[PDB]
């Protein structure tokens, strides 16, 4: 199969710089017809995707012209003149030139803010779940950025593992931040044989690792 | 019996043939069985009967297909298509075949382009044979030229040859796989060449079921009634 | 206005089946190659399948050979995949998509879900996250819900009937390794309206047919 290599992975922008990425083909996509079949998509978060540019560098009905293509053979590269709030997501090249069809792997479009701290937040398991003889503690990082965070959980200051799961939001549409929900999951049994239950974040916005934690009983 | 009893005794068999072949092709036929009349050995007689038994079958192919007949001399080789059909190929054409120069005088029963006799529809021509093949168990074999996996195309149109090969002959199996390897290295050639190519054989013999040949049931009884009952004569007398 | 309408998702035991349609309005359908692709969850696109106008052409990816057939039924305006044999794997939303003119996806669909799992399907747990002194910065607090164990997915999460929309976060769900999912939905607040503003959470779950609201509330 044809591989298509995207770089960069991520691409943080500010508002109104330029972007570009690249796709690299693992063989020509020159078709023997003469035209090369590599074209661009954009799937913004939550939909379907869209075109953007089909074969090399003719832009799509309807799509703004800040969005341009360009190369050939094996090299192509897609441009954004001038980023918009919209254009956040994923980029895809893909290439038609030969069966089987196939993408690359995707540029994460993020756009650039000012750094902002994770505000951290901690649940304890509600009385209604530990009645069902499980408890999950909930720990929130809201609304930060950069995306990069530690995430650890401690009880009774013994680091766990195998226990906890993580999810993270895409970047906000209106102010560019990350949130970060991390659970940890005991038996009420395990539940009830510790005290202190605590989450531990590092960003580089903290000026040094939070810990927020709470006593069982209280 | 005497040769020239033989033809007396399928004189009309074989005035209703001639009267059924495009004209060039039943003036072949025609010559052919004069030869065969003035036949001065089994042996010259025989060949005469060989090449009106496939001339014959060419002309029927022809018409049931609504092709042209041309006589095999008047007959386009692979060289002469390209030459034609894709000049700017064809300098490349002769260098990839230094070492094979004989792939340049191939010459097909039929070498039509979509709009060397032009056709409406490759493709279409393609699903007819492969459409028979499989409900009447009709042995073809079919190659089609494709550069690397490249897929087709729905933005732009490409020139095209339509390489077919006829034949009546009792071992049908052999003389499709025989056809379809000789192609087989300009196949891989076209390919090569970004050249879109599609290679078709198929045959007839004569215990193969009246409504199940590659040419219509008429010209099934035409040949039937004059090339094979001759065949049977000339042997047994 | 050329729109493609996916429909025949939902869920599927491994080794089961399943058929997609497509119903193609505002171009001549008969007149062009259509495709399929799919997109597994938090992951890439894949393409699945291609058909020539005239069906005389038909691609398939490696990973579905012997097992998907595609087709189309031209005065119908509609496409089709017949899936078989489906693994865990094949789970993706799958898209069809169009050239209008060309081999590249010009057109898609809005997508239709395709779970191939021998779970059974299960509405959610809705636990509070309950506002606390753990949960507050400055004048804001957060709360919110613990979704837990519901399977397939599509779930909606909304506050107050929708009614509050700042600040809300609701994560995507994560795959739990019993096959069920499970996610949480923050919301900030002033934390000045505790005590006198009502926080419920609405959990929609359309494919148990199961709909939880939850009242969030400081605990004593
Ligand atoms: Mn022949």
């Amino acid at each position: 199969q044809i591989v298509l290599s995207q770089s960069p992975l991520s691409l943080p922008v500010s508002l109104g710089d330029q972007a570009s990425i690249s796709c690299r083909s693992s063989q020509s996509l020159l078709h023997s017809n003469g035209n090369t079949y590599l074209h661009w998509y954009l799937q913004k978060p939550g939909q379907s995707p869209k075109l953007l540019i089909y074969k090399v560098s003719n832009r799509f009905s309807g799509v703004p012209d800040r969005f341009s293509g360009s190369g050939s053979g094996t090299d192509f590269t897609l441009k954004i003149s001038r980023v918009e709030a919209e254009d956040l997501g994923v980029y895809f090249c893909s290439q038609s030139t030969h069966v089987p069809y196939t993408f690359g792997g995707g540029t994460k479009l993020e756009i650039k803010r000012t750094v902002a701290a994770p505000s951290v937040f901690i649940f304890p398991p509600s009385d209604e779940q530990l009645k069902s003889g499980t408890a999950s503690v909930v720990c929130l990082l809201n609304n930060f950025y950069p995306r990069e965070a530690k995430v650890q959980w401690k009880v009774d200051n013994a680091l766990q593992s195998g226990n906890s799961q993580e999810s993270v939001t895409e970047q906000d549409s209106k102010d560019s931040t990350y949130s970060l929900s991390s659970t940890l999951t005991l038996s009420k049994a395990d539940y009830e044989k510790h005290k202190v239950y605590a989450c531990e974040v590092t960003h580089q916005g903290l000026s040094s690792p939070v810990t927020k934690s709470f006593n069982r009983g209280e | 019996k005497p040769i020239a009893l033989i033809c007396a005794e399928l004189y009309k068999p074989f005035q209703d043939l001639f009267a059924a072949l495009p004209k060039d092709c039943s003036e072949e036929c025609q010559t052919l069985f004069e030869d065969i009349r003035n036949s001065e050995s089994h042996a010259s007689a025989w060949s005469s009967a060989l090449r009106i038994k496939g001339v014959a079958y060419a002309g029927f192919f022809s018409l049931t297909n609504s092709w042209r007949y041309i006589p095999e001399d008047l007959k386009p080789t692979l060289g002469m298509a390209i030459q034609t059909v894709f000049p700017d190929k064809f300098e490349k054409f002769l260098e990839r075949t230094h070492l094979h120069p004989e792939y340049r005088d191939f010459t097909p029963d039929y070498l039509m382009c979509r709009s060397v006799q032009e056709v409406s529809s490759v493709s279409a021509v393609v699903d007819r044979f492969k459409s028979k093949s499989s409900e009447k168990g009709r042995p073809i074999r079919q190659e089609e030229s494709r550069p690397k996996t490249e897929s087709m195309q729905e933005d732009i149109e490409v020139d095209e040859l339509l390489i077919v090969e006829v034949g009546y002959q009792t071992d049908i199996e052999g003389k499709v796989i025989s056809d379809i390897e000789k192609w087989k290295g300009v196949v891989n050639l076209m390919s090569h060449l970004g050249i879109k190519v599609n290679v078709l054989t198929c045959a007839d013999n004569s215990q193969t079921p009246r409504t199940d040949w590659w040419i219509d049931e008429k010209y099934v009884r035409l040949l039937l009634n004059s090339i094979s009952y001759l065949f049977k004569e000339l042997l047994e007398n | 206005e050329v729109k493609l309408e996916e429909s025949g998702g939902g869920l599927v035991r491994p080794g089961g089946s399943r058929k997609l349609s497509c119903a193609a309005s505002g171009f001549t359908f008969s007149s062009y190659g259509m495709q399929w692709v799919r997109q597994a969850p938090e992951k890439g696109l894949e393409w699945v399948a291609y058909i020539s106008s005239g069906s005389r052409t038909i691609y398939y990816a490696d990973t579905v050979k012997g097992r998907f057939t595609i087709s189309r039924d031209n005065p119908k305006n509609t496409l089709f995949l017949q899936m078989t044999s489906l693994r865990s794997e094949d789970t993706a939303m799958y898209y069809c998509a169009t050239g209008y003119g060309g081999t590249w996806f010009a057109y898609w669909g809005q997508g239709t879900l395709v779970t191939v799992s021998a779970a059974s399907t299960k509405g959610p747990s809705v636990f509070p996250l309950a506002p606390s002194s753990k949960s507050t910065s400055g004048g804001t607090a957060a709360l919110g819900c613990l979704v837990k164990d519901y399977f397939p997915e599509p779930v909606t999460v909304s506050w107050n009937s929708g009614a509050l929309t700042s600040g809300v976060h609701t994560f995507p769900a994560v795959l739990q390794s019993s096959g069920l999912y499970s996610l949480s939905s923050v919301v900030t607040v002033p934390s000045s309206s505790l005590g006198t503003q009502t926080y419920i959470c609405n959990v929609n779950h359309k494919p148990s047919n199961t709909k939880v609201d939850k009242k969030v509330e400081p605990k004593s």
